[PDB]
């Protein structure tokens, strides 16, 4: 998921 | 961790996570048009939500899938809170963006509209502070998917301080204690429709289903 | 007048005299018959909604119209929150009616269900943990008529914040300290925003099973349609 | 006109 890559990045 | 922070410090760090108020893409038409524009408005938004969560006390504190699983549930409440707070000095408009006010006159577009614009009217009425906006925001955060091993006191305890972080702004405000249980209930109260809102609003989209982020948080649904 | 006069006590004691009765279900493992037991209960639910509703202090007040309007905005909602309240006692189960008790998996015949009936588990689960009173209860149960469509006013908000003045009354009266008040308070009405949320989801999923033909009552088509 | 009108008035 997009979300959970940009919640790390 | 964050539950230590006091009221006033509370109020800065969500005053200083606020995300800034993003242009959209002059003439005239079109309702696919329309609707591609506030698409890719909403999309840009998103990412500078995600990041504003982030900043938000406690919501760091929790594990990966649940901060996704509350963005997916609040994402176009938290969206639509701050439409509203936009378009508060702007009387039967919303202010979607600096270079954008749409009135009500311009498929279940204006049924929300409506909702949206009666909103903005209660924040004027009710004269909404900055201060107990970026509270109500956070608020909405944190419960919209509380109820959707682990335990979530944790949430109920952030939740429970920025309750207490409204009240200590209006006892500033010199209102009375039963001024201040009144109004605190009159805002709580608005994240009922806010969140009718949303639901109207997430229906409507994934009944036309373009961007790929606002794809996978309206799946979700 | 009449509802913005009387005191907390009295404010409370009128809600509770108006409680609607707990009716009983017809004397399931079938998504007709799981729908048909739950349609026709919920039809004969409304009929003491609506009494229920008149006997809400400041209700009387409004005129017809705003008081069609705002059942049909909130008649899922206080269904479920007195669904909710009724399974209180009953952890992981949905006490319907007396007659009438259903865990999520019972769910599983009809589409769309055991989503909302884990949403009214937690919902359940929260009011037992909260600890939630009957005078409590009635009290949000007004709110939510009196709220869910008034943005769709101003004497409603009056009486709006007499039931707020009384929230606070019942937990002063129960040796809650300030800070224990306005933050009950939050808590509470923060589950109509999740009541809300299940209400929405249950509309469209009776719309759905509404236009591919178990045959809705008369009077849930009409509320039905007044969400579209 | 509707079946809520009627049941609102009786
Ligand atoms: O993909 C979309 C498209 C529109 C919306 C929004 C709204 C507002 C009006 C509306 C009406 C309908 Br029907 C559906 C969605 C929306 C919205 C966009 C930006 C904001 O800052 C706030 C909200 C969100 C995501
Ligand atoms: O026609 C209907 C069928 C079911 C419901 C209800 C609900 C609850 C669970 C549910 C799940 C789905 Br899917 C659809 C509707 C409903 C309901 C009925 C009675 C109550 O006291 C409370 C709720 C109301 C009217």
């Amino acid at each position: 998921k997009i979300l959970h890559r940009l919640l790390q990045d | 961790l964050a539950l230590s922070l006091t009221a006033d410090q509370m109020v800065s760090a969500l005053l200083d996570a606020e995300p800034p108020i993003l242009y959209s893409e002059t003439r005239p038409f079109s309702e696919a048009s329309m609707m591609g524009l506030l698409t890719n408005l909403a999309d840009r938004e998103l990412v500078h939500m995600i990041n504003w969560a982030k900043r938000v006390p406690g919501f760091v504190d929790l594990t990966l899938h649940d901060q996704v699983h509350l963005l997916e549930c609040a994402w176009l409440e938290i969206l639509m809170i701050g439409l509203v707070w936009r378009s508060m000095e702007h009387p039967g408009k919303l202010l979607f963006a600096p270079n954008l006010l749409l009135d009500r006159n311009q498929e279940g577009m204006v049924e929300i509209f409506d909702m949206l614009l009666a909103t903005s009217s209660r924040f004027r009425m009710m004269n909404l502070q900055g201060e107990e906006f970026v509270c109500l925001k956070s608020i909405i955060l944190l419960n919209s998917g509380v109820y959707t091993l682990e335990e979530k006191d944790h949430i109920h305890r952030v939740l429970d301080k920025i309750t207490d972080t409204l009240i200590h702004l209006m006892a500033k405000a010199g209102l009375t204690l039963q001024q201040q249980h009144q109004r605190l209930a009159q805002l709580l109260l608005i994240l009922s429709h806010i969140r009718h809102m949303s639901n109207k609003g997430m229906e409507h989209l994934y009944s036309m289903k373009l961007s790929d982020l606002l794809l996978e948080m309206l799946d979700a649904h």
